[PDB]
């Protein structure tokens, strides 16, 4: 009870001590990763039926 | 004797009267439309409504009625010319075979549906869980084959018999012999009628025994089945009774010398229209009864 | 075209045949779900039956296989796993008649029955009510009146009328009366009677489903 | 897992007998069975095959019709009936299990075998480059083979099987489909191929490698064996 | 002081944490994502139809080879489907037919299942006998098992319907680490690619991040207003998304400790059962109770695709690691491969 509330205190200070980063930079990381690998994602840009292993 | 024998192989005492054109056109015209609309809408409903075995028999009956109601508008053309027919033998016998097979198939499918309901009410724990669709399909195919076989007797074309140079396509007449087609007209009634009556009686008994549900469900089903049985009886009884009287007169002296056939022929050909009235009524009763429709 | 995959296809065909056989087997069998408050209440009928998660009870009666699922030991939010029992033929709900004098518990049973009855998943599933502790209720009536937890009640204190009042008080909560059918029955000490009632109710429900599939309901 | 064969012996020309094999330690029902016989002086050669469902029974060209194969799944035993036996039928017969599914390792277990002796085209031909190659412990030995037809099926897998038969025991599977290692085989073994030219590399040979190596193809229905390469310590 | 002071202190921590969350608030991802072009309408077709199952399918998972998948249905059977050729590699009969979770081991040697029964059975696929047999019986839980995921060949993390989440090892069969932070019933789990952190959602609309080794709550999220029925990991391992019965999906970032966006539409009002991500993370696929599966653009947060190949509730949704194909299962007993 009190003990679990104190554990909550610890984790929140624990999460608090984590460098809560800002939305920016953080979004640029996702944007860079997507464009860096979007060239070879079949579901985003499918390969022709000759190379596709799921061709009828 | 004006109404003498149109002898081909038996002493057919066919007649030719006035009231046919005065009384057939309205009935047959209204039946054609009403039946085609009511049955085709059910077929389209089936085309997009599940695949459970229960509806296979209903769809078979629907297609049988759809095929049936096409030949009747020709039976009309025959009546409009008062027993004259314009086309050749091949169309005549093909369309008559279609009509007879359609009627037999409709009766057989109605009996099968009645038996299915009897099994699903009186014996819920029996071979009815789902009679895997293949079994029902093969049963339906066998029924179609047997009804075709019992009707191909008509497709053995004799000729478009001509009365006064005018072709008449009636397989029904007053004859000196009780050939197969007369027994079929009686077997198609007594056996299916008895089976459906027994099924309905057993369903009623079992439901009233210990199955009470007054929430407008069990009573609705009871009244629906009772009324469908009643309309079947009213549609099919008069014609078989008329033919019974015809054959009673035939053997009990008077096989010739124009007996009361004069008016009995009109009676028979007027009561036979109830057989097609049954085809018209069958979809509106069977298919629309379910809330799904 | 294939060379080695034909054996795999044949194996898949055998697996499909086995799955179809098992599916037909399961379809023939009838499922029942157990619910209620108080372990003895449910265990009474389980003991009366004549041949740790959920407890599966299998018994054959009148050539029909019955599977009764006891979910009283789960002790978990029913909102997230009740949907698993959508296809059950009927729900056997048990309530002790003598529980009215114990601490309020009859009110809890009423809330449980209301929650089960109004569930969207059980909209076309019947509920079989088993009123347990028949004799204990009759003894309790002579000592404590029913009006302690039923202020609206006003009538003579007797077994017949008290039982009828409890029955109709449990019945009114069925808001969707047209579809569902509540087959209330009083537990009897004599054996071979409760199972008869369960079988009759299940047969009635199965007949109702058959007629629904026919196109009459 | 045990596959014990029995019923062999001496047979006069044109004789008949019934070979039997009792299976234990594994689900006989799921596994298909193969019969392979080895002549005293020649190599292995496939006889017949029966699938799990007792269907698609196959026979070799040189034994089609003459031989028959049957099974009794409740009995957990395999029957191999032969009649009108010829002189060439004398050989040591092995019963081989095989399961067919993705990622499977067919021909992964061979029985101890039963001996049979008699008193006095359009198939795949595997050309063995060599029949005997002296080797020493601690060295590396490469065995090359050629196939009459390319085994690279359109599905991407090649049907190649390597078996090793030490003196005094039945053959043991080493590599199946030239890209996988059979259970219980040391990882030092390796195999490679280009569709038609196949090489088997045994790095860091030990004394237990002494034996005769046999190649097998499973592309076409008629299974065939190689002439066999014997390694001398 | 007594409980009053402790409750006031807890409230003060709550306010402080809310203010801290507000502190890092810079801008919603919608405006910054305005720069990138929309994905646009995506046309999807069902290449294969798996009709082996006959009962309602609840859970499924893909293998590491992107070819074999394991399906769980209430009939009490596990079927290993070969996606390329629609062949049943194995058929595992289950002792407890009430199964609503299953997983495929990363190495492809073991599978796990569970559900209303409090036992998480482990099956071996590569037994030398050629048949599938039970290896371990993890029966230490009390509530119903809702999700089990393989972390390695010898460690498995599972969540039960009670307030406890347990990490089990196959060799011994005992609970290594127990997590009791959640108050509601845990529904779904998700393992990060690193395999060191895993999220968990409960019925109390609380999502908590747990460490496999250390074993304490590292993050908390309370953006949802109802039960968290679905939860999955973003491929990069820093973000994750949740699905709930409130007809809305949401995406959370561990580093930001905030809800970045919510995916929902006015017409959609029913709950969400399963959620999954694509290889690139652009596509966020989530099942819905209606006879429809919706594909959303994880970045722009809009309806990108519609899959209407099902006539019943969609329950499970798995995406291949390579993103070559997506398999969706519903309660209609039919599983379809989409790409
Ligand atoms: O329907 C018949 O069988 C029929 C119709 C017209 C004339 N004769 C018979």
């Amino acid at each position: 009870s009190i003990a679990q509330a104190r554990k909550l205190v610890e984790q929140l200070k624990m999460e608090a001590n984590i460098d809560r980063i800002k939305v920016s930079k953080a979004a640029a990381d996702l944007m860079a990763y997507c464009e860096a690998h979007a060239k070879e994602d079949p579901l985003l840009t499918p390969v022709p039926a000759s190379e596709n292993p799921f061709r009828e | 004797q004006d109404h003498f024998l149109e002898i081909d192989k038996k002493n057919c005492c066919v007649f030719r009267d006035d009231f046919i054109v005065k009384v057939l056109p309205p009935v047959l015209g209204l039946e054609f439309i009403f039946g085609l609309l009511g049955n085709g809408l059910a077929l389209w409903i089936f085309c997009f409504h599940s695949w459970k075995s229960s509806r296979i028999f209903l769809f078979n009956l629907a297609v049988a009625d759809f095929l049936l109601i096409i030949c009747l508008p020709f039976l009309m053309d025959n009546y409009v010319r008062r027993w004259d027919w314009k086309f050749g033998d091949i169309p005549c016998r093909l369309m008559l075979f279609m009509l007879a097979m359609n009627r037999q198939g409709s009766i057989i499918f109605l009996t099968v549906v009645a038996v299915d309901r009897y099994f699903r009410v009186v014996h819920p724990h029996h071979a009815l869980n789902k009679i895997s669709n293949r079994t029902a399909a093969i049963i339906s195919c066998l029924l179609w084959g047997i009804t075709i076989g019992l009707t191909v007797h008509l497709l053995k074309k004799k000729m478009p018999i001509q009365n006064g140079g005018a072709n008449l396509c009636s397989s029904f007449s007053i004859c000196h012999t009780f050939q197969w087609h007369e027994a079929m007209f009686l077997l198609e009634f007594f056996l299916p009628l008895g089976i459906i009556l027994f099924c309905s009686a057993r369903i009623i008994w079992s439901l009233r025994q210990r199955q009470m549900d007054r929430h407008a469900k069990i009573k609705r089903a009871i009244t629906f089945i009772m009324v469908v049985a009643i309309v079947f009886v009213i549609c099919f009884l008069p014609s078989v009774v008329v033919r019974i009287r015809i054959f009673w007169l035939l053997h009990t002296s008077g096989t010739q010398n124009c007996e009361v056939y004069r008016s009995v022929d009109l009676a028979f050909f007027i009561t036979l229209s109830f057989t097609y009235m049954n085809s018209m009524l069958d979809p509106v009763v069977y298919y629309f009864s379910s809330p799904s429709f | 075209l294939s060379a080695e995959d034909k054996a795999a296809v044949e194996r898949s065909k055998m697996i499909d045949r086995n799955l179809r056989e098992d599916g037909e087997k399961a379809a023939r069998e009838v499922k029942l779900l157990l619910l209620g408050a108080g372990e003895s209440g449910k265990n009474t009928i389980v003991k009366q039956m004549k041949i740790t998660g959920i407890v599966e009870t299998h018994f054959t009666f009148k050539d029909l296989h019955f599977k009764m699922f006891d979910v009283g030991a789960q002790r978990s939010e029913r909102k997230k796993w009740i949907h698993c029992f959508e296809g059950v033929t009927a729900i056997i709900f048990c309530v002790a008649l003598s529980d009215y004098d114990l601490v309020n518990r009859m009110h809890a049973s009423m809330k449980l029955f209301d929650s089960i009855c109004n569930n969207k998943w059980f909209t076309d599933t019947s509920i079989i009510l088993f009123l347990n502790k028949k004799d204990l209720f009759e003894e309790k009536i002579k000592k404590s009146p029913l009006t302690i937890c039923y202020p609206e009640y006003a009538g003579s204190n007797t077994y017949e009328e008290a039982a009828a009042y409890i029955q109709c008080q449990f019945e009114d909560l069925n808001k969707r009366k047209d579809t569902k059918e509540i087959y209330t029955h009083f537990t009897c000490s004599t054996d071979t009677k409760n199972v008869q009632f369960v079988f009759d109710a299940v047969t009635d429900v199965i007949i109702k489903n058959n007629l629904k599939d026919c196109g009459l309901f | 897992v045990q596959l014990v064969e029995s019923g062999g012996g001496l047979v006069q020309p044109g004789g008949s007998r019934k070979l039997s094999c009792s299976a234990s330690g594994f689900a006989f029902s799921s596994f298909g069975m193969h019969w392979v016989r080895q002549a005293p002086e020649k190599g292995l050669e496939w006889v017949a095959y029966i699938s799990s469902g007792s269907g698609t029974i196959y026979y070799a060209d040189t034994v089609k019709g003459r031989f028959t194969i049957s099974r009794d799944d409740p009995k957990n035993t395999l029957f191999l009936q032969m009649t009108s036996l010829r002189s060439e039928d004398t050989a040591m017969y092995y019963c081989v299990r095989s399961i067919y599914y993705y990622g499977s390792s067919p021909f992964d277990f061979w029985g101890q075998g039963t001996t049979l002796t008699v008193s006095a085209s359009a198939d795949i031909v595997m050309t063995q480059a060599t029949s005997s190659v002296p080797v020493t412990p601690g060295e590396s030995v490469s065995i090359s083979c050629r196939s009459s037809k390319s085994l690279l099926h359109s599905n991407g897998n090649t049907y190649l099987y390597w078996f090793l038969q030490r003196p005094g025991q039945s053959p043991q599977l080493l590599i199946y489909r030239m890209s996988n290692l059979a259970s219980g085989v040391p990882d030092r073994f390796s195999g490679s191929g280009s569709g038609t030219a196949f090489t088997l590399t045994i790095s860091r040979l030990e004394a237990e490698d002494v034996g005769v190596y046999y190649c097998m193809q499973h592309l076409e229905y008629p299974l065939t064996f190689g002439a066999g390469t014997k390694l001398e310590l | 002081s007594e409980l009053d002071q402790l409750r006031q202190e807890a409230e003060q921590l709550k306010n402080q944490i809310r203010d801290a969350r507000k502190a890092c608030a810079d801008a919603t991802l919608s405006q910054i994502t305005n720069n990138i072009d929309p994905v646009g309408r995506i046309q999807m077709r069902t290449r294969r139809t798996l009709r082996g199952h006959l009962a309602k399918i609840y859970a499924m998972h893909w293998g590491t080879d992107s070819r074999l998948l394991v399906s769980a249905s209430q009939d009490g059977k596990l079927i290993i489907w070969d996606s390329y050729t629609t062949n049943k590699v194995h058929a595992i009969p289950l002792r407890s037919s009430w199964v609503m979770t299953c997983a495929y081991a990363p190495s492809g040697n073991y599978v796990a299942c569970g559900g209303l029964d409090n036992i998480c059975s482990i099956y071996n696929l590569k037994t030398r006998e050629g048949n599938v047999r039970v290896s371990r019986e993890l029966a230490g839980h009390t509530g119903y098992l809702s999700c089990c995921r393989f972390l390695d060949d010898n460690q498995i993390v599972t969540s039960s319907g009670d307030t406890t989440c347990a990490l089990w090892d196959i060799e011994t069969g005992q609970q290594t680490t127990t997590f009791t932070g959640h108050t509601g019933d845990v529904m779904s789990l998700s393992l990060a690619p690193d395999t060191r952190l895993f999220v968990s959602g409960a019925c109390d609309a609380s999502a908590k991040l747990w460490d496999v080794r250390e074993g304490m709550c590292r993050q908390t999220f309370t953006g949802h207003e109802s039960d968290i029925n679905a939860i999955c990991f973003f491929p990069n391992g820093n973000a994750f998304a949740t699905g709930s019965d409130d007809a809305t999906c949401r995406l959370f970032d561990l580093r930001a400790d905030q809800e970045l966006m919510t995916y929902s539409h006015d017409n959609i009002i029913c709950g969400i059962t399963s959620v999954s991500f694509s290889k690139s993370g652009r596509l966020l696929l989530a099942g819905y109770d209606d006879f429809n599966c919706n594909v959303w653009d994880a970045l722009k947060a809009d309806r990108a695709g519609v899959l209407a190949g099902h006539d019943n509730r969609v329950s499970c949704l798995g995406v291949t690691d390579d993103g070559m194909a997506v398999a969706t299962g519903s309660w209609d007993s039919f599983l379809k491969i989409w790409n």
